[PDB]
RNA sequence: AAUUUAAUAUAACUAUUAAUAGAAGGUUACUAAUAAAUUAAUAAUUAAUUUUAAAACCUAAAGGUAAACCUUUAUAUUAAUAAUGUUAUGAAUAAUUAUUAAUAAUAAUAAACUAAGUGAACUGAAACAUCUAAGUAACUUAAGGAUAAGAAAUCAACAGAGAUAUUAUGAGUAUUGGUGAGAGAAAAUAAUAAAGGUCUAAUAAGUAUUAUGUGAAAAAAAUGUAAGAAAAUAGGAUAACAAAUUCUAAGACUAAAUACUAUUAAUAAGUAUAGUAAGUACCGUAAGGGAA
RNA sequence: AAGUAAUUAAUAUUAGUAAAACAAUAAGUUAUAAAUAAAUAGAAUAAUAUAUAUAUAUAAAAAAAUAUAUAUUU
RNA sequence: UAAUCUUAU
């Protein structure tokens, strides 16, 4: 048989849980493509030196 | 400090089992009672498995002189007997315990307070009795909390009706039998 | 654009989609529960009040820096500033010299 | 058409490399059998995949026992019916047979490899006592196909690096030793290697640290006894202190290169006394030894 | 039925290359400079030691020791 | 003496 969680660990569960319902931090194509952009213009600036 | 003696034991991964697949050939008779603790059971210092000794083994070393004749010695933990009293059972619960131990659990302010911390290096310092222990203390705070409502007597009540209707059809019924059938339901 | 984004190395990509740079993480240490909470810093969990250890440990951070500086991508990273690291050309800069060096 | 040469077998072991995978003995008998399906290519078929029958007794752990035997009673109850004969007053009480439903059972399981516990001595030092041999042999326990380790409270040195693990150089260098016998790193650079990072923790206290007793020949991290902190404004790291630097313990997961066994393939300036029998004959009360 | 193998070190002979060798991924080992416990020192100011370098000593020499120099570096 | 410990039921 499971032992039962003492009341410490469903304080943490709990916690996770409401974390989980947040809305997630995800990388949008915009971002990629700003971050690719500057990645390039780099490139470009170590190229010219 | 480190848990070595106990973290390194590793016991024999059981299946999971299905309910429709073949049976082992050595099934126990009477049913497990306590939860499966991670670490086992001691394989060293068994003198540990009765009590609450805090992850302390025995150490040998050596005894060394003026010469510095080495001389193999051992070194027991300051083991003692003493019966400290739970709130949650309400009663007070005699083992052997280090010390060390005893001090730990005047710190925490009381016995059923240590039992259940919720930290692993806790758990890996209690033993399989004080695994057992915890697991009983923890049981009665959750009976306590929650009560079954906040069922038996409509079961009793159907089940002379079911036996009768099984005698109509041809065949006896028994409680047992009944219970069984009417547990999942 | 999106070419070049792939072809950055596997850490540094990694850590772009875990945590993106359309948040504006904080400078200073924060609650857990933020959602601008900055995985170099140590966060504080509001309710034990104790200081969690940084999603992303010392070493893991200062590659994934290290990595963001070689593809000139640093500023779409979260702040650095209030953990003590400092790298390459800004920490031989703003470094004061030893007391030994200074004063033997 | 035959002969020869080289290679290949159900039919050798050994070493290496590569690839793949993680596996029944005995006893004597009322001898311990099998049946099928689908798919492939051209009815029987061979091959692949799947299902299915039987299978005694012994091999610690149903209960015994002087292994291959004995005793338990699943060709059992318990109940419900049906058929039969007897007892006492259509109904009742016991027995036998035949259906139906309900109730439990079968450890022969590797060895090597791994981890943990305990831990010698011969021996070396031309003696011997610290030291060595050696955390070796051995015994004990526990796991997995591998285990262990592993994403820095790590190294380094003001410049920097960025899991693990194995090897080469570094280097027999630093280091250490009755400064004898002798023991001996790390950084760094190369390979081998896999996608190698990633949260699962409400970020960790009788914990770090201290005293003391022990503790891998150098290099600690451990540990019995007892005192015992701090919040990132902090904590760990070096005799010590000041500066600086670096990392975040007391919560976790992890392929891969590796070890061992077996199989298959290939290569043998290997073996015919390292070439298949036999762990037999025989020796011993026994552990055990062991032929031709 | 008895001087064998592995990992190393020092000599010698030959062969390759040679002020370089081995290795070519870098890294390393040996050589190319002698000293000194060690240190920030190190070989003709106008030539053979009568000069120079190092260690002792010193203002700098001398003094002991070893090393370095007389078209082409060994 | 509800520190510890020994015995009997
Ligand atoms: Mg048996
Ligand atoms: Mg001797
Ligand atoms: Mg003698
Ligand atoms: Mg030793
Ligand atoms: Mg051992
Ligand atoms: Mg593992
Ligand atoms: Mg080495
Ligand atoms: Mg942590
Ligand atoms: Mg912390
Ligand atoms: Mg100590
Ligand atoms: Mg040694
Ligand atoms: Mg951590
Ligand atoms: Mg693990
Ligand atoms: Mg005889
Ligand atoms: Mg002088």
């Amino acid at each position: 048989p499971e032992m039962p969680l003492t009341e410490v660990r469903k304080s943490h569960l709990a916690e996770k849980k409401e974390l989980a319902e947040r809305e997630v931090p995800k990388l949008t194509e915009e971002d990629m493509e700003a971050i690719g952009a500057r990645v390039f213009e780099f490139l470009e600036k170590q190229k010219r030196e | 400090r480190q848990w070595r003696l106990i973290e390194t034991r590793k016991i024999a991964k059981q299946p999971n089992y299905q309910v429709g697949d073949a049976k082992p050939l050595h099934m126990p008779k009477e049913r497990k009672k306590f939860p499966d603790y991670k670490y086992g059971e001691s394989n060293i210092f068994k003198q540990s498995n009765k009590g609450l000794y805090g992850g302390s083994f025995v150490q040998f070393g050596n005894n060394i002189s003026e010469s510095k004749a080495k001389t193999r010695k051992k070194w027991l933990p300051n083991v003692v007997k003493k019966g400290l009293w739970s709130e949650t059972l309400n009663r007070k619960i005699s083992i052997k315990m280090t010390a060390k131990v005893l001090k730990t659990i005047s710190k925490e302010g009381g016995i059923d307070n240590y039992l259940t911390k919720e930290k692993s290096a806790r758990i890996k310092e209690l033993g399989p009795t004080g695994w057992k222990l915890r697991y009983r203390v923890l049981k009665r705070k959750d009976e306590i909390e929650n009560p079954p409502h906040k069922r038996r007597r409509l079961m009793s009540f159907l089940y002379p009706l079911e036996k009768l209707e099984y005698r109509s059809v041809g065949k006896d019924l028994n409680y047992k039998k009944f219970v069984e059938l009417f547990a999942d339901v | 654009y999106k070419q070049y984004f792939d072809s950055l190395p596997l850490k540094l990509k990694s850590f772009f989609q875990r945590y993106p740079p359309s948040i504006k993480y904080s400078p200073v240490s924060t609650s857990t529960k933020a959602i601008n909470a900055n995985p170099f810093l140590p966060n504080k969990h509001p309710v034990t009040q104790r200081f969690h250890d940084p999603k992303y440990s010392l070493r893991r951070m200062s590659d994934v820096y290290k990595l963001a500086l070689r593809y000139g991508v640093e500023e779409f990273l979260p702040p650095i500033e209030n953990t003590k690291k400092l790298f390459f050309e800004e920490k031989y800069n703003k470094k004061t010299l030893m007391k030994g060096v200074l004063l033997p």
